[PDB]
RNA sequence: AAACCGGGCACUACGGUGAGACGUGAAAACACCCGAUCCCAUUCCGACCUCGAUAUGUGGAAUCGUCUUGCGCCAUAUGUACUGAGAUUGUUCGGGAGACAUGGUCCAAGCCCGGUGA
């Protein structure tokens, strides 16, 4: 690693969906390192089909 | 002639937490972080003020990490998959294995005697199914045995026939509790405790099991 | 110490040794480097696009002649970047493609939108097409690369 | 490209028959002075020698290279060889262990040609 | 519109100074000759602007109190991984760095060699177990197991799962989904 | 001690340079496996190189051996092309390829250091 050439780093914390605490490094873009929590927001998308629309409409 | 192959299962729960590192490794990593910061570019305060100027307080919820020492560790609670989180646990069942040294129960692994099945992995899966009930939270590792033992009769037990015992590996996937049946008693023990449970087979299991 | 390298040394290596036929333990594949390149049309001029590559990589890119940009991550920087990538991959169903020895991954602005450390300073990553992330393994077979990627991608929901 | 065969420098006005060559491994450092017309070792010093592998702690580092260079320079002055010529291999630069050996030989009182 | 002030701030980030200026010895003599001639570089002027209002200590660098690994209140002592008395004490200097680096190399090489020896012994016993099988079962056992790893298996981290954490998060996600 | 083994230099295309298969890490040697604090390396990166660090792990990459071969290279035809001298308008006396074809990949072998033998 060349000196005087790379950005400063920062230690932050990751919390997974089960509560496990992990320390990772990050480019220093905040004043202090912060704890970040990860949710279950997998965000699956469902579209109602034509037959399903017909069944919910006229049955 | 020589027949009755035995397939054993080394049922495994991996480490839940990372073990404590060597203090010199931690000291060097912390020094390496602090030393390289002197020669790295320090972003101005105005760029950090993009986050600081909207660093907004909330109703607030403080996070408390779970301790690495559990109540099962404090109570020495065996049959529990929640103790010795930095180590690995192994399942022993208490009953009668294939060997006929006596009619008294002894600690052992889940075995089954091979009869006609296409693979020994099928026999190990049947042996594990006969103990835990279902293979929903189990993961077998490899079609090959990890080790084997050839048991030959000696000058003091000429009644026991010759046979080979093959060990297969299986991992606990996500279940912290299992319904253990077809046995009298069971434990979840580390490598050192399993070596203490098996004082006569410790020289083989010290090599079969990586600490 | 760090969870990714410890997971590789303590879990994945022994399982790969038991699962595949290897002559010696130095034939077991691992991780060599991570290559980050931006997706093909980009401005080359704005400081926004340069700071949008410097921040997630953690090290300065090389700009050759102004037609190419590249960042190569090795060692603990590679492991740190990879565990940051793999944690955010638990939040969506990001697609990856498995090469003979490589794992190619597209780091869109949607990926930066779901990074909790990059929720703020998101004006950096707006109007940026994204980056191509190449993960190079020391595997001689595509099946070995697929097994290694399945071992590294672990989530608590399942 | 195909690498060309390495040739010794061409004779211009004088012979200069003593050539210093250095070799370094993971464990030991070596320095041989070669008499080119006879292809014989005029003088050699290494940390692998029986009389030298115990008189120094580390036999592989820059300090070992400096000690071996000083020993070789003293041995060369003992054999009445006043000057040597330096030969570097493909990977060798004037840096580190090579620099340590060359500087110790020059400091011992041997001229470099 | 698109802010030129924001682009200027990002340029200041890309050309940000360091707490201490490191010079190659070839470049250090060039800077000394420039000082003798009376010429001042822009980076030298910025470094002198830094040093007149402090220095490395004003830019978040101090030797006697190094920054710990992790965020505040979540260091290795606070998590119960390490005790306070079993931590190696050091300063941020090159003299301590040589000692820590050499000891780190020794310890890491020893641990790596122990792991590789254990894996080699296990591989040899696996080959011995394969070769001690009947022919049909040996042919069946020699096939590679290309079954992918289960994603539901975890990865060891610095802290175990909390008992009422994953269930609550999954129940909230399921209730918000329906 | 006189042989052998490892490394460095030297010799060298029959000794070069590729490919495949099989082996080999001698109580020693070489390399790798490990790290990036200082030197050094990177128009980003311990990838290369460098500096460190290895009671014994590995010969996966390279490095050593054994065979099989491909290009080459060496030796050798037989015939022909071409050609020097000479005019039976070249009836003589000489030289002699390239491409083929046949074999071989030898034999011999110096100095220093370390190890085993001693
Ligand atoms: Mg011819």
């Amino acid at each position: 690693m060349k000196k005087g050439v790379h950005p400063q780093m920062q230690w932050i914390s990751y919390v997974t969906q089960s509560g496990r605490l992990m320390h990772v490094m990050m480019t220093r873009i905040h004043h202090v390192g912060k704890v970040y929590h990860f949710g279950a927001k997998r965000q699956l998308a469902q579209s109602i089909g034509q037959i399903a629309k017909f069944k919910r409409r006229f049955n | 002639s020589s027949e009755k192959i035995v397939a054993s299962v080394l049922f495994e729960r991996l480490r839940v937490v990372i073990p404590k590192p060597d203090p010199a490794v931690y000291a060097f990593q912390e020094f390496k972080f602090n030393w390289q910061q002197q020669f790295r570019r320090r972003y101005p305060d105005e760029f950090l003020d993009i986050a600081k100027n909207r660093a907004k307080g909330e109703y607030q919820m403080d996070y408390v990490p779970a301790p690495r020492i559990t109540e099962a560790d404090k109570n020495n609670d065996r049959k529990s998959l929640y103790r010795a989180l930095d180590k690995k646990l192994y399942l022993l069942i208490f009953g009668k294995p294939f060997g006929a040294t006596s009619d008294e129960p002894v600690w052992h692994f889940p075995e089954k005697v091979y009869d006609s099945e296409p693979t020994l992995r099928k026999c190990a899966e049947s042996a594990l199914k006969s103990v835990l009930g279902d293979l929903t939270h189990t993961y077998f590792v490899g079609n090959a045995p990890m080790a084997h033992m050839a048991i030959q009769p000696t000058e003091e037990t000429p009644d026991l026939p010759s046979y080979k015992r093959f060990f297969f590996k299986c991992s606990v996937v996500a279940a912290s509790k299992y319904n253990i049946s077809n046995c009298e008693d069971f434990v979840w023990v580390t490598k050192d405790e399993l070596l203490e449970f098996l004082p006569e087979q410790a020289e083989f299991f010290n090599k079969m099991i990586i600490s | 110490m760090f969870p990714l390298n410890f997971h590789y040394e303590d879990v994945s290596r022994q399982d790969l040794l038991l699962k595949l036929n290897y002559a010696n333990v130095m034939e077991v594949p691992g991780l060599c480097e991570i290559r980050v390149v931006p997706k093909a049309p980009y401005n080359f001029i704005i400081k926004n696009g340069k700071l949008a590559m410097e921040i997630p990589c953690g090290q300065k890119f090389i700009q050759t002649q102004d037609l190419a940009r590249q960042s190569t991550l090795r060692g603990h920087g590679m492991s740190n970047f990879l565990v940051r990538i793999l944690t955010v991959m638990s939040l969506l169903d990001f697609p990856v493609e498995i090469r003979k020895n490589s794992i190619q991954f597209s780091m869109e602005t949607e990926f930066c939108e779901f990074s909790p450390e990059l929720e703020d300073h998101f004006e950096i990553f707006e109007h940026i097409r994204g980056f191509n992330v190449t993960i190079v393994t020391s595997a001689n077979t595509q099946d070995e690369t697929l097994l290694l990627w399945s071992g590294f991608l672990q989530k608590d929901e399942g | 490209v195909i690498p060309p065969a390495v040739r010794p420098p061409r004779l211009f006005d004088y012979l200069k028959p003593y050539v210093l060559k250095m070799h370094f491994t993971n464990k030991f450092v070596h320095a041989q002075v070669i008499h080119s017309p006879t292809a014989t070792v005029a003088c050699a010093a290494s940390s692998q020698e029986k009389a030298l592998r115990e008189t120094m702690g580390v036999t592989r580092d820059v300090a070992a290279a400096s000690k071996i260079g000083k020993i070789l320079g003293e041995r060369l002055l003992m054999k009445d060889i006043p000057a040597v010529a330096i030969h570097m291999k493909k990977e060798q630069r004037y840096h580190g262990k090579v620099k340590a050996v060359i500087d110790s030989v020059r400091e011992a009182g041997v001229k470099l040609l | 519109r698109i802010s030129d002030e924001k682009q200027k701030l990002y340029e200041q980030c890309l050309n940000a100074p360091c707490p201490v200026r490191s010079l190659t010895p070839k470049e250090a003599e060039r800077e000394a000759q420039r000082e003798k001639l009376g010429l001042i570089s822009k980076d030298k002027q910025r470094d002198m602007e830094i040093q007149k209002k402090g220095g490395a200590a004003a830019m978040g660098i101090n030797t006697d109190e190094p920054m710990r690994i992790g965020t505040a209140g979540l260091d290795y002592v606070s998590l119960g991984i390490f005790s306070a008395d079993e931590l190696v004490k050091y300063k941020v200097t090159a003299e301590d760095g040589e000692r820590l680096a050499k000891e780190n190399s020794k310890v890491l090489m020893r641990e790596h060699r122990e792991r590789r020896a254990a894996e080699t012994v296990l591989l040899n016993m696996k080959k011995a177990a394969i070769e001690a099988l009947p022919e049909k079962l040996k042919m069946a056992a020699l096939e590679p197991d290309l079954t992918p790893f289960p994603a539901n298996r975890g990865m060891a981290t610095l802290t175990p799962p909390i008992e009422g954490y994953l269930e609550k998060v999954m129940d909230a996600a399921k209730k918000s989904s329906s």
